[PDB]
């Protein structure tokens, strides 16, 4: 299902935005806009690829399953396994 | 009363049963204040209370719950009646405040009969004389709504409420009702009657959804074809007899797991028919190279084998008309790579 | 720039690991951890499926203990969505939403896990089918279904249990005719065992709801809506009805074993909450009810042992008041009590493993979890002690 | 409290004291393997550089003091404050 | 840059926002969630040098819990093949063959590990000579090997152990006539002390057999081949035998004393394995046999305590029964007992560093790695209070 | 041994005394020749024992 995967996802929190992202970057997929959406997941494609090898580099046999990043001003959410690319904006608190 | 309930030793002693007459008409109030709240609770009715609805989810059938629910009310009342003879000691009712107190308690008692509803049940239950004998199932005529046509839609002929009366029956009989032979008769053999009609009525409505499902797809219903004879041919033999039987537990046995086999065999060949389009549409498309188209050939000709294997109905003319159309493809692509 | 394989793919559901990891790690996701007597504990009332629903069943996991499964009957409020629902409700990190959902085509009756397998949920229907759901899978549909047969159950289904050991597991079934039947988990299409229970004269007990003794197989105790506790052996030297008692005067709706085990064998012991408000203690040797129950009237629904206390369990009245019964402390006077907001028609209770907090269903669907009082959650060997003397009592 | 803070962070469960890695990507403290710390370090470095980088294409008044990088073996966390850069190994239960 | 501008960077005191930082992010980690009996264990035979050629002593390594040193002694089968052999074989992993091979010139009668160097096997041979084998050395020969002179072992050894601090070791080691030895572990070419055990003024002692209690080196127990246990003292004025023990009528072929710790005191207590069938539970401070478990036609062979069991200890049996004897449970009937099949004369038992299994040698070289059960093996606290209320029974 | 040992100071009161070992003389019979099985592993094993 996909609707209903958004749903919950979204009303979990009242979440501003979130997608979803089977494919390597460049979604074309919106829920606010489709730049703030699409150059932002790509970039953050990009950087979860660095990362994957990032923590490959202490070992190649581990591999990022999920991903954090709480700053002062975005919570911003990824949870990758092979192509599941989550993107969630939402307030720091 | 449990405060007195912990000391009684010298009630024989007429000492302490000053101290328990002094406050007898406080306990005489409050044992009245105490039955006024019943009441109130009783006025609510059954179907208003949460209780009916409750006891819905019981497997308690509306009657019976009602009539149960009134009497463990009016035993309640007696409970209370008789502790308080116990606990004040004999002839409480000689008071003024006992007799008005026992004169309540009778009139509400007489409000909260039962046998009246029991009587109602009964008489309702003769008079709309229900019965289950007749044919096996029924096939009727109905005008379903999206088609012009008349739709002979199958049913079975029973009416799955009758169970429900056998439950009230075997509710009743216990409560001390007792209720007509003829009454008897008729829910106790519904009642040892239910799993045959029970099981028939899935049967048919399982058959009904998977050939629906087969129609729905029209491009297997030539596979099909011999299971829904067979199936036809079970449900020609079985029409033909009537509603009760000694041949009914075998026959419809056989039909149960023939229906069951028919179904997940549809269901089988349903999968593997989505399947086996998928990869043409695929090899529709599929790039110009004999390797791809080869190895597409392959696995369409694996499944075909598989089928084969399973022993269905019917192969021969599906493998033409699907050869035909992979050819019509073959065609097209050939004509696209050559041009 | 794709415009159709981003959309295949999010049409072709592979997102089977995909939605069960997300769905664990977004309410855990819910953390924020932002750098800039009785007690209620948690409330839980899922709108979408508990909107105007009354809870059918309750179990706590005895191999996850933070697990439950709820069930439901048929939705009043709309026949054409589906009826029969299921839900798994986690201890695992605060939350809204259920963990899992589960559909059955017909009113589901009762659920409970499976202890043969840690992730199987086993549940009794309306209609009288054993449904099968695998949790670990991501599935709406029952995986199995006993045949409605006429070996089979056929009539609502109202209590299903798992016996033994996890290599010595047999699921025991009951239909409200009266037929027992036991089943394994690896196929659920064929009784291994099956008869109607019969206690004399050829006729049937309506069995409601059953327990066993703590830490035996066979042997079951069962309630009948007539008013009448049966012990009936499963299988010893003769199957069926093996003891009769002399019982509540309603119908028996909730039937349970104590549980609690320490320096002194008391798994004789049954609780059965009859439509009475009498919650009746008696013990299998003896006949006669042992102590009776009176506060109130008018249907108290259940009761069941906590399996840390011998004698503290927990009864539910469907005017809208749990209360929590000590027996060594208190005979008679209630040493918890307390009644959910709303005065609502609470349904089933169930005590957590290992005790320490209850889980209270309802008919509007707010199921609440809450603790227990230290000071009467432990036992100690006087609590034994004294709840033998109070069973020499009488 | 320097030795204070040690104590504290050796508390925590899967942490051996306190290390903080300054932005040379060479740690100020020495608590781990100093050539696997002093590589993987400096690989940390690097990512957080161009993770705020990004955060600041589209987020210029944010900052970053929180990252859960975790795997099925160890999880980091990495806190940036304006130099000094606190990286915790935590197992994950 | 170097190290030595981030020591006064640090000690500058702008650190109050990194301190804030620091306790905020730790604060805010603090949460932390989840994302989602007696049986043959293995064997050890080797072919090439394990044909006949009986086990004689094993150990462990406490730098490398899952390694055992072996000594297969006896060569009769063939007189051209090497006369003492010494395998070390792993835990980790499952090899058909030993991990190692060493073999002596002469017969090796003992060998155990090296605490300092845990990269080396020392053992003791049947001449007389005590043994090295440098592991990172390629060539199987002994490496390092003591003279035969009037100064060291000129008798068949035994005994041979490693004990002491990382930073001040000492090589004990006695032979059969009872002059101990203690070389350094990095230089035997001279034994730097050695002394003669003697009993009251000319008795030599056949020593067999030692045991340290855990802790102490200056002080120990031995037990002779005349079947009379004795304590003698390492170093001091009193360096030598300082205690007569009646012990038992025949040859001691195994001691050991008690091996827990973290309750109330037991390195007084120990037990004797000696050739009657008669192992001893018995202790220091006193004189007498404390007790004298005895059964069987047979006589044992060794015998050791349980390294986390504080009652606990295996037995060596004649006709193979390995037999292990919980004192706090029972003191009459092994508390678990099973036969090894085909019944050839067990000859070494050893108990892994960690407690949780067993080894056990054999007469024809098949050494076996047992496993014991959980309830069998680990003990509990209240284990070492009930131990004690048992010993202080008689 | 130790069944009887559970004993060892019960048969001196004058009545346990006449239960035990007058009931039990046939099992003495049976340590006897528990004996015979023991001295059988003396029998013949010298030197190949």
């Amino acid at each position: 299902e996909v609707e209903e995967t958004l749903k919950r996802l979204q009303s979990q929190k009242g979440v501003q935005g979130i997608i979803v992202v089977n494919t390597e970057g460049i979604p074309i997929k919106s829920t606010m806009d489709n730049p703030t959406t699409t150059q932002y997941a790509s970039l953050m494609h990009s950087f979860i690829l660095k990362a994957r090898s990032t923590v490959r580099d202490i070992d190649p046999q581990n591999d990022l399953t999920f991903l954090r990043i709480r700053s002062k001003k975005n919570e911003i959410m990824v949870a990758p396994d092979k192509d599941y690319f989550l993107i969630v904006i939402q307030n720091p608190t | 009363f449990r405060i007195f309930s912990r000391f009684n030793a010298l009630f024989v002693r007429p000492h302490i049963r000053g101290a328990i007459r002094e406050y007898q008409t406080q306990l005489i109030q409050r044992v009245k204040d105490d039955i006024e709240s019943l009441h109130d609770k009783f006025k609510v009715q059954y179907p208003q209370s949460q209780a009916c609805k409750m006891s819905h989810v019981r497997d308690l059938p509306p009657v019976s719950g009602s009539i149960i629910w009134a009497k463990q009310i009016d035993r309640q009342l007696t409970a209370y009646m008789k502790r308080v003879e116990d606990v004040l000691g004999k002839g409480w009712e000689n008071h003024v405040e006992g007799q008005k107190l026992k004169q309540d308690g009778d009139s509400f008692r007489m409000k909260l009969n039962t046998q009246e509803i029991f009587d109602d049940w009964a008489r309702k239950v003769q008079q709309r004389n229900l019965g289950v004998s007749g044919r096996i199932f029924t096939i009727e005529s109905t005008r379903v709504r999206g088609r012009t046509g008349n739709v002979l839609k199958l049913k079975v002929n029973f009416l799955p409420e009758i169970i429900t009366l056998s439950k009230e029956v075997r509710n009743l009989k216990w409560l001390g009702f007792r209720v007509p032979l003829a009454i008897v008769n008729k829910a106790h053999q519904a009642n040892q009657l239910y799993p045959f009609a029970i099981s028939l009525i899935e049967s048919v409505r399982t058959y009904e959804r998977t050939c629906e499902k087969v129609e729905e797809r029209n491009t297997i219903s030539l596979l099909v074809a011999g299971l829904k004879k067979e199936v036809q041919a079970l449900i020609a033999e079985g029409i033909a007899l009537v509603w009760e039987s000694y041949k009914l537990d075998p026959y419809v046995q056989r039909l149960a797991e023939t229906v069951f086999n028919f179904q997940e065999k549809v269901d089988d060949l349903l999968i593997i028919e989505e399947k086996i389009d998928l990869e043409v549409r695929s090899l529709e498309t599929c790039m110009y190279d004999h390797k791809t188209f080869s190895e597409i050939l392959n696995r369409v000709q694996k499944a075909v084998d598989d089928l084969n294997l399973h022993s269905y109905s019917n192969l021969p003319i599906w493998v033409n008309k699907l050869d035909m159309e992979i050819e019509r493809i073959l065609g097209v692509r050939l004509q696209a790579g050559l041009r | 720039l794709t415009e159709e394989e981003k959309q295949q793919i999010l049409h072709s559901e592979e997102f089977l690991s995909f939605f069960d990891h997300s769905t664990r790690i977004v309410e855990r996701a819910l953390s924020e951890q932002i750098n800039i007597k009785l007690s209620l504990n948690r409330q839980f009332f899922d709108e979408r499926w508990s909107k105007h629903r009354v809870v059918s069943c309750l179990d706590w996991s005895s191999q996850y203990p933070e697990l439950l499964v709820a069930s439901y009957n048929n939705n009043e409020d709309a026949p054409h969505e589906p009826d029969g629902v299921a839900l798994v409700w986690n201890m695992k990190y605060k939350k809204t939403t259920p963990e899992y959902v589960f559909h059955c085509q017909s009113a589901v009756m009762s659920a409970t896990f499976a202890k043969f397998h840690p992730n199987l949920v086993v549940g009794g229907t309306y209609s009288g089918q054993i449904v099968l759901w695998d949790n670990r899978s991501n599935k709406r549909t029952p995986v199995q279904r006993t045949p409605l047969s006429a070996a089979a159950h056929t009539h609502p289904v109202y209590c299903v249990n798992v016996v033994g050991t996890q290599n010595a597991h047999n699921l025991i079934s009951i239909s409200t005719d009266g037929k027992i039947c036991s089943w394994s988990l690896d196929m659920l299409s064929h009784p291994q065992d099956s008869m109607e229970l019969v206690h004399k004269q050829s006729k049937a007990v309506a069995v409601t709801s059953m327990s066993f003794p703590v830490g035996d197989v066979n042997n079951f105790v069962v309630g009948s809506e007539e008013g009448s506790v049966y012990t009936a052996c499963r299988h010893g030297s003769k199957a069926g009805i093996s003891e009769m008692f002399e019982g509540h005067q309603g119908p028996i709706t909730g039937i349970h074993c104590h549980a609690a085990v320490g320096a002194v064998d008391f798994s004789h012991l049954f609780v059965t909450s009859s439509f009475d408000w009498t919650v009746k203690l008696w013990t299998t040797k003896n006949n006669k009810p042992l102590y009776s129950f009176e506060d109130n009237a008018d249907y108290v629904y259940d009761v069941m042992w906590s399996p840390t206390h011998p004698a503290l369990f927990a009864c539910v009245d469907g005017m809208g008041r749990l209360d929590l019964w000590n027996l060594n402390n208190d005979t008679e006077v209630p040493t918890a009590s307390i009644s959910v907001e709303g005065n609502p028609a609470l349904n089933r209770v169930r005590w957590t493993h290992s005790g320490r907090e209850i889980a209270v269903g309802d008919s509007e669907g707010q199921i609440v979890i809450y603790d227990v009082g230290e000071q009467i959650a432990v036992p100690r060997n006087d609590e034994w002690a004294r709840f033998g003397r109070t069973l020499a009592e009488i």
